[PDB]
């Protein structure tokens, strides 16, 4: 399903990723933590091709994604990505923000594109929001917004870079909330996070990253409880 | 003489008449240096290599470049081929087509202005740079670009004194045509200004007015 | 006729002749707007309403008013009160203001975007605003401002050609002077473009290269 | 010591402080919790007067000190700020950071000045960066520099506009404990955060703000333990 292989990327001098290698499986919740900078946010963002890989490859389900030789929307259409500063259309109310790329990408007709949109705002709780636009929402409201959208294209994974960190602490919660909703449904998921409660509560694996490297993975206990390596426990000891 | 701004009312028809030249060579010159904008930076976002390369050169050398060296290269620079073309068109053409660089430059900065995270989300969800373009990109740009192109017009206003040169009849013209008549040159002149000045004040509050309701 | 750039070759001791005169004509000016923009910025900086007033009525009503009617209301305009000022300080004069009042601006702005939490420290320490301002906020100001000058200049070179309506021998007025003796215009005026777009990137070039180094 | 009474502010049609009342007493470590828009900045911000009351005065050592009717320079000599975004001096290098106000506003000689420096260096851990600027430090490595220079003035309060809000993770706890060790010194301190941490391990009383408004205090256990308002509990329940 997810396999980037060995990958590395620079933007100019600066070395993000030096090598990383992470397989995920249909149902694994996986989650990634590490110091800033470390380059997390740069390996999630290769796996739907927002970043291209100065070396190494990445496949979807199999098929080689950054060779050229492929219909990278169709791609995109499998795996979704919920972004830290929500990346709403300001322009478009909040159904039609969920309804825009069913109905243009796949041809959904339009009263059934409504019905899955009053559907996903129900779940998130904003069903008496639809008709509002971004503007008017709080932090929380347009993660929330952002994750029904992206649920309504009904990807296999969805990505998550950092979905909370730009939110209140007030608005935390009911985003991760969420997250651990789909997390318990089933979905498979890969999220870059500081909060550690969630990789803890509802990660099945963990990967620990540094300076542009995977220094160390494993389940939440052994990250959390038992970790092998000394820059894992320092880390963590900076953070806990 | 001594200065005599009562002896200025009776020309009243002629700075107005100036007035509404300097408006129609304006509107004109600015309207096709918009259309002709779009198409210039449409060229400019194309694959295919060379016309991005002469829609680049265009807009660089036009804007590198006087606006006046452009209006005489029209008017003076084109008669030795048998051309007489008006004040009017030489005028409106230069205008235009200095507008064109500048317009096609708006709305690079237009679009390079709205947040890359509207793109990157547009894609995210499986839409193609074309769909991402039409129902999340450009709505958004122009609502960058119809401010700028709303001052483009009030600094062409400006510009536009210069096609006095030419002789034609606009704003700038009619202190000659008085002097000619009254051996004035100072009166007419600030009245002109006067003229320019609120015209821009004008102007100026109309489109902040616009903007404050973007 | 047909077009002839060879005919122009000879002409060249002009065109470059005029080049150094839309130099020194707009470095002149310039160099005269800043001096008198910085005290023009001052003046609007005054607590004393009346010459805060006419600072800011100075620079609206230039910006907000054509060059080539500054320029022609002080040629044309002053010869009524028997005055016969030469051709080059009456275009010296006029775009020395124009650039004040552009400048004044550039210096208000440079400062304005210094951000507010340095003034907010300054302060926050004790200092007295000018005290802030001196060894905090005006420093930074200035590699604000440097490179907004470095652009005035640019487009002030364009600007200068418009003394060439008032017969000053600019780089401009060539054109007229080489077709009184070929009939030929279309070909200098190509020639002269083309020395203001060259200007117009080398001093670009070296402007943002400035920049660079600054920031 | 500190009097804000009955003080209000206003920016424009936005309502801020809506009668807010606080009285802090030397040698107090008070710390100032609540959700996003509460007005816990302002607050803050009117005990040295970088915001002005719309109404309502502010005494610190029982003069008033929005009246006009003082020398408002001398009065910030004695009242610091730390902010949240550093607000370090990018042209000067640390050691000048730090004894710019001293030399200038307390005529301080050079070698005293730089003597100082050295000394606040060494105690938030930045000796060896005192010929560094700013751009080559980190997020916490400004922050203890900023403090540096604050405490180089040697104010008899300081005051903390949520000093770590904008640092990394792993960078947060070194900016705490510089400010933990102050309030072991007796430092009299206004801190608002959304660490609960510091509050807890520190915090002489925590005054909880809601809608322009103090709607409860106490001290941190009262507080994080034993909440009687349900504003307070809601909060905190998202909170903690
Ligand atoms: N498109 C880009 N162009 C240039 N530089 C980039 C780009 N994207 C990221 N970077 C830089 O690459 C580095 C790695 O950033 P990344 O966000 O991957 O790290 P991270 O471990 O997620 O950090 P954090 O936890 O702070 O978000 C950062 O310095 C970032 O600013
Ligand atoms: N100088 C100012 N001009 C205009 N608006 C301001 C100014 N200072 C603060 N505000 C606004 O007043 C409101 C109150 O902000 P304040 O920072 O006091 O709340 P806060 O409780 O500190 O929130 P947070 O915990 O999110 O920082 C904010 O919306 C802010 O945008
Ligand atoms: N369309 C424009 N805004 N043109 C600006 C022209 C600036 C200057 N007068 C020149 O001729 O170079
Ligand atoms: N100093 C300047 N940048 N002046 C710009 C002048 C712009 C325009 N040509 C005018 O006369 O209004
Ligand atoms: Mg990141
Ligand atoms: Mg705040």
């Amino acid at each position: 399903m997810i396999f980037v292989n060995d990958v590395y990327k620079n933007f100019g001098s600066l070395e993000v990723l030096k090598g990383v290698t992470l397989k995920v499986n249909k149902g694994e919740v996986v989650v990634i933590i590490g110091p800033s900078g470390s380059g997390k946010s740069t390996l999630l963002r290769c796996i739907n091709l927002l970043e291209e890989p100065t070396k190494g490859e990445v496949f979807i389900d199999g098929v080689k994604i950054n060779n050229g030789k492929v219909n990278i929307n169709k791609v995109r259409q499998k795996v979704g990505m919920v972004f830290q500063h929500f990346n709403l259309f300001p322009h478009l109310t909040a159904i039609e923000n969920i309804t825009l790329a069913p109905v243009k990408v796949k041809k959904m007709n339009k009263k059934e594109a409504e019905e899955l949109a009053v559907d996903l705002l129900a779940k998130v709780g904003l069903l008496d929001k639809k008709d509002q636009y971004p503007i008017k929402l709080s932090g929380g409201q347009k993660q929330r917004l952002a994750i029904a959208r992206a649920l309504a294209m009904q990807p296999e994974v969805m990505l998550f870079d950092e979905p909370t960190s730009a939110l209140d602490p007030e608005m935390v919660k009911e985003v991760l909330n969420v997250m651990k909703q789909l997390a318990n449904e089933g979905m498979t998921m890969v999220v870059v996070t500081h909060e550690m409660g969630f990789a803890r509560e509802v990660g099945d694996r963990v990967i620990f990253m540094d300076d542009g490297v995977i220094v160390e993975e494993g389940t939440p206990e052994e990250i959390f409880y038992r970790a092998k390596n000394e820059r894992t426990r320092e880390f963590l000891s900076k953070i806990l | 003489m001594t200065v005599d701004f009562l002896s200025m009312v009776k020309y009243t028809p002629l700075f107005i008449s100036g007035l509404i030249m300097t408006l129609k060579l304006t509107f004109l010159a600015v309207t096709i240096g918009v259309l002709m904008g779009l198409f210039i930076a449409l060229m400019k976002m194309s694959s295919i290599k060379p016309i991005k390369l002469v829609a680049s050169s265009y807009i660089e050398v036009i804007r590198g470049t006087p606006l006046l060296v452009q209006l005489l290269l029209i008017y003076n620079g084109l008669m030795q081929f048998g051309m007489n073309i008006p004040a009017f068109t030489a005028g409106v053409s230069a205008l235009a087509i200095n507008s064109s660089a500048y317009v096609a430059e708006i709305i690079r900065a237009g679009i390079q202005a709205v947040d890359p995270g509207q793109n990157e989300a547009a894609r995210s969800l499986g839409m193609t740079h074309a769909m991402a373009m039409r129902y999340v990109i450009i709505p958004q740009a122009i609502k960058n670009i119809l401010p700028a192109l709303g001052n483009e017009f009030i600094v062409m206003l400006k510009e536009s004194a210069i096609v006095s040169v030419i002789g034609f009849a606009d704003l700038t013209r009619q202190a000659d045509i008085i002097q000619s008549v009254t051996y004035r040159y100072f009166e007419p002149y600030i009245i002109i200004a006067a003229i320019y000045f609120v015209m821009t004040l004008t102007f100026s509050k109309l489109l902040s007015l616009f903007e404050r309701r973007l």
